[PDB]
């Protein structure tokens, strides 16, 4: 039943599809697909907060 | 608003040590695909992501 | 396919939802009866 606070702390220089990750305080569209071509890796979908830096 | 006028980020301009790739600067992207201070010379700027 | 993440945003185009309506296969639909009643009342083949 829970809604669990599961904050992950990532880098910004590693989050995949950084061009898809541009914008400021908008509810921003994320295709949750991970393309295996770029060595940059996505954020986990099942966590609830992210501290990419 | 209190989020927007607070947080800070960093960005790339420097003397371009080539090392491995001439296209790669110290940041590490392609030659036309670019857009601490020691050997990378990254600065401070406001966040955008 | 949505569990993989074929987003219903990006799949759906104007031409796509044309093709989804315009398809005449699969199971039965009463579309044929009703849309002919639509164009008969609206535009009196």
């Amino acid at each position: 039943r829970g809604k669990i606070c599961t904050i992950g702390i990532a880098p910004w220089g590693i989050v995949e599809n950084q061009e898809d990750l541009i914008g400021r305080d908008v509810v921003r569209p994320y295709q949750t697909m991970s393309n295996p071509m770029s060595k940059l890796t996505v954020l986990n979908s099942m966590h609830s907060h992210f501290i990419l830096a | 608003s209190w989020i927007e006028r607070a947080f800070y980020k960093r960005e790339c301009v420097h003397i371009i040590p080539s090392t491995k790739d001439p296209h790669r600067c110290c940041c590490g992207r392609l030659i036309g695909q670019h857009v601490w201070s020691i050997s990378k010379h990254t600065q401070l700027s406001p966040t955008d992501a | 396919l949505i569990e993989n993440g074929v987003s219903m945003h990006r799949f759906l185009t104007i031409s796509r939802l044309e093709e989804l309506y315009n398809t005449r296969h699969g199971p039965s639909n009463t579309l044929y009866h009703l849309v002919r009643d639509v164009k008969k009342r609206e535009y009196p083949k």
